[PDB]
RNA sequence: AAAGACCAAGGGUUCCUGCGCAACGUUAAUCGACGCAGGGUUAGUCGGUUCCUAAGGCGAGGCUGAAAAGCGUAGUCGAUGGGAAACAGGUUAAUAUUCCUGUACUUCUGGUUACUGCGAUGGAGGGACGGAGAAGGCUAGGCCAGCUUGGCGUUGGUUGUCCAAGUUUAAGGUGGUAGGCUGAAAUCUUAGGUAAAUCCGGGGUUUCAAGGCCGAGAGCUGAUGACGAGUCGUCUUUUAGAUGACGAAGUGGUUGAUGCCAUGCUUCCAAGAAAAGCUUCUAAGCUUCAGGUAACCAGGAACCGUACCCCAAACCGACACAGGUGGUCGGGUAGAGAAUACCAAGGCGCUUGAGAGAACUCGGGUGAAGGAACUAGGCAAAAUGGCACCGUAACUUCGGGAGAAGGUGCGCCGGCUAGGGUGAAGGAUUUACUCCGUAAGCUCUGGCUGGUCGAAGAUACCAGGCCGCUGCGACUGUUUAUUAAAAACACAGCACUCUGCAAACACGAAAGUGGACGUAUAGGGUGUGACGCCUGCCCGGUGCCGGAAGGUUAAUUGAUGGG
């Protein structure tokens, strides 16, 4: 990232029971990325944005799911989800 | 060195083996192998072209040094080893220089032998020269046929040539065939005859040592059916019915097969 | 029972895949009949 | 030795939670692999990707081919193989060698310092490997004892030689052991390793013999940690899910792998991948440079998979189908055992039930007297069955036949008695992961006697029926997937014949390829079919081989004649 990519990287805040339960517990926010974000794009758009210190950034992509409904088998969107780890103190 | 075997089982009955004690007991020379992987006798086409043949045990290519082209420089046997890809033993020369080379072993040469090629090597039933430095009536082996080819004629176990006439150019040679053959006298060849004679002598005493050696079974002919081979059909047990043919229909009682105009010069007589 | 269809991807891939197709020239010919008659799946 | 737990393939959300029951589920359904919605898969170390190649593919030019194309060189792909590194504990409804805690390891990048000849597409080494067998050394695991905690038994006894549970702990580091391999060093020189080499190979001297490489495992550390029945918080909350602190013992002996040493060792013949990473040597180049080496500091390790099923209701079988599906782990008692029986850890009772207790069908148990009279035929059944010991015929190719046949003993409890192994002591080498040895204790194998119960002691499960004559095929093997397993096919052995290498022969309009990186002790085709004794007569027919005096005979040529 060295442009405008900053804002095109973070999709939205992941709005789980595991998400809130991890923020509590641990530092990790669960974010949704672009698929085609690299480890190190999420941590350089976590730092620039919301002014905080990424420890570690772990990745994983979930597969859309299909619902096959309604004259078809029709599918939705695979998409990315970012574990984000910060240092104790910050809230993100 | 021909052993033949106890019955303690059967398929171990008729079982008569050559054991050379004499042989290598070691790896052979690494520098000098190469891979050397199995067709089933199969084609560029993958088709089979050539029958029997499948299923042996992996083999390392020795590279055979059959142009015995290191002249003047002497070498020492110092080993005889085992070739799988050949039924002769093979010898590894070591040369005063160093050079490590595979050459067919002829009949009484031992570890710390010494042979030489070249013009003025010494007659000994070891050396290599060309056929006109030969003298009329020598056992030879391994002969060339085009100056720089290498050694293709007498090279199985136990195989050897006679040089029977010399004429300006030519050298006549008594082929283990019966053939009289033309040879350029430019041509190198081996004095003697070659290692392992007695390997005639063996037996394989069981169906599966043949199938050891990578040769797949031969169905008769008659055993089909007339649609696979011309043999084929009757009812019970019957004959070819007809002239013993191939499965491709040329007969196999007789019947020459040569058709090599270019060469016909060099046979003086022909026997095969 | 052991049965005719012995599932691989990866050898359906490398006999029937796209570019198993678009290799030959009688290959290509299943591609265009088969986009001349309107298949949703080109190949397997 | 799965109907348990996994890895792979295959599937693809079937995973978990809330709501739900029309259809799906061979019945009902509140339940579900079903419907609706939400959630769930976290990696420098696992597996890919990336590096390297096998078979094989494609294949610039090229060669070949009416065209389409075929083949193939340089190359480039292609794993089922080779190539860096992670373990334990905790935790979710659902992920974890991935998150957290703790302790590691590997490999890169940047910078600073100090020293310095660096550099491949090449040379060398290395990587790097078969079958079988053996006897060791370990470890996991098992058992016993001791210890800790708890208990004192609805019915005789049970404060004891009693009962129950627990008694755990990894990678890594250190260590260089059992054990395996190999002589080492200096110097001089050199027809070799396509060129060069200081490396390798070869040759000649001198010295010393002990230097080097590999290597399970032990011990120590990792670990004052973690784990640990439970105790105290008891918010609760009934079924005791959670809730947060503490938490005892946590030691010896023996047995012991099919796992590791071991890619070792021995032996055999059928003679046992490749390439790269890696080490080293130089060439072109580069010469204050670059690059290399070492130390320190700083930082990094991207991308994809990860849920779930996986002898299965989620894969292949149209089905929630008695079938098929590669690999791994595999505890206890008995047992030779991964057989078998009963159990463990775990997982299940197989998605219609309820009765009744006819014929008949299926699958079994027992059976008077007889005992193959049945029947095409002892089909089926019944029977035999283990170990040790005794004993065992014709015939034989001397191996066999043979477990021939047949017989005896076998449980349990005592008395006496012979040896394995391990093993504190002690001694030695009181050098050290050393050797000898060791009482007790554990553990294994026996011998001789006596008693005793039952109808019966190889008591269950498990577990040969045997003999005689004869046909066929020598034998192990193979075959009509789905009515034929055979005397059929193969086979070792035998013989005939072809083939001189650009081999015969085969596939290919061809190039080329197989035969074969083989060379007549070889290769092809044909027949016969171990072995033993043998294999007789016929060359008229047909084929094949050899010969060429004569006859006949193609295209071709075109004398001559007639128009
Ligand atoms: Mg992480
Ligand atoms: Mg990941
Ligand atoms: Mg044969
Ligand atoms: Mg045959
Ligand atoms: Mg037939
Ligand atoms: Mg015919
Ligand atoms: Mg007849
Ligand atoms: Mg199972
Ligand atoms: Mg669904
Ligand atoms: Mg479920
Ligand atoms: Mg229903
Ligand atoms: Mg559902
Ligand atoms: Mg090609
Ligand atoms: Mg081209
Ligand atoms: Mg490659
Ligand atoms: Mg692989
Ligand atoms: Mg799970
Ligand atoms: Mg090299
Ligand atoms: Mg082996
Ligand atoms: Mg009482
Ligand atoms: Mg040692
Ligand atoms: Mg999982
Ligand atoms: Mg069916
Ligand atoms: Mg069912
Ligand atoms: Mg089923
Ligand atoms: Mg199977
Ligand atoms: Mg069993
Ligand atoms: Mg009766
Ligand atoms: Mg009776
Ligand atoms: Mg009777
Ligand atoms: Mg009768
Ligand atoms: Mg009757
Ligand atoms: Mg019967
Ligand atoms: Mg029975
Ligand atoms: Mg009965
Ligand atoms: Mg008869
Ligand atoms: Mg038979
Ligand atoms: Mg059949
Ligand atoms: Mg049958
Ligand atoms: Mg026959």
């Amino acid at each position: 990232m060295n442009q405008e990519r900053v804002f095109k990287v973070l999709l939205g805040p992941h709005i789980s029971e595991k998400a809130t339960g991890l923020a509590d517990g641990k530092s990790q926010f669960v974010f949704k990325v672009a698929t085609d974000a690299t480890k190190l794009e999420i941590k350089k758009a976590v730092e620039s944005l919301f002014s905080v210190k990424v420890q570690r950034v772990t990745t994983l992509n979930v597969k859309g799911k299909t619902k096959r409904t309604a004259r078809g088998l029709g599918k939705r969107n695979d998409w990315k989800k970012a574990y984000i780890a910060l240092q104790p103190g910050q809230d993100l | 060195a021909i052993v033949k075997c106890k019955p303690t089982s059967a398929g171990r009955r008729f079982v008569v083996k050559v054991v050379n004690q004499e042989l290598h007991k070691g790896a052979p020379y690494a520098p000098l192998l190469e891979k050397k992987s199995k067709s089933g006798g199969r084609n560029n086409n993958g088709r089979i072209t050539t029958r029997h043949i499948g299923g042996g045990h992996k083999q390392h290519y020795r590279l055979v040094d059959f142009r015995r082209n290191k002249d003047g420089i002497p070498a020492i046997v110092e080993r005889v080893e085992y070739d799988p890809n050949r039924t002769a033993h093979i010898a590894l020369l070591k040369y005063a220089d160093g050079e490590r080379r595979y050459i067919i072993a002829p009949k009484g040469v031992a570890a710390g032998d010494q042979l030489i090629s070249g013009i003025g090597a010494p007659i000994k039933a070891g050396n290599s020269m060309p056929l006109r430095n030969i003298p009329v009536g020598s056992t030879v082996h391994g002969i060339e046929l085009k100056p720089g080819k290498g050694a293709q004629i007498a090279r199985s176990a136990g195989a050897s040539a006679q040089l029977v006439a010399r004429e300006g150019a030519y050298v006549t040679l008594r082929l283990r065939s019966g053939e009289m053959r033309k040879v350029l006298a430019e041509c190198r060849a081996t004095l003697g005859e070659v290692s392992n004679s007695e390997h005639s002598l063996r037996s394989l005493g069981k169906a599966g040592a043949t199938r050891w050696r990578g040769v797949r079974p031969t169905v008769r002919g008659v055993a089909m059916n007339p649609v696979d081979h011309p043999h084929g059909g009757g009812e019970g047990r019957t004959s070819a019915g007809r002239h013993p043919v191939s499965p491709w229909g040329l007969q196999t009682k007789g019947k020459k097969t040569r058709s090599n105009k270019r060469t016909d010069n060099m046979i003086v007589r022909r026997r095969k | 029972m052991k049965r005719t269809f012995q599932p691989s991807t990866l050898k359906r891939a490398r006999v029937h895949g796209f570019r198993a197709r678009m290799a030959t020239k009688n290959g290509r010919q299943v591609l265009s009949r088969r986009r001349a008659k309107g298949r949703k799946r080109l190949t397997v």
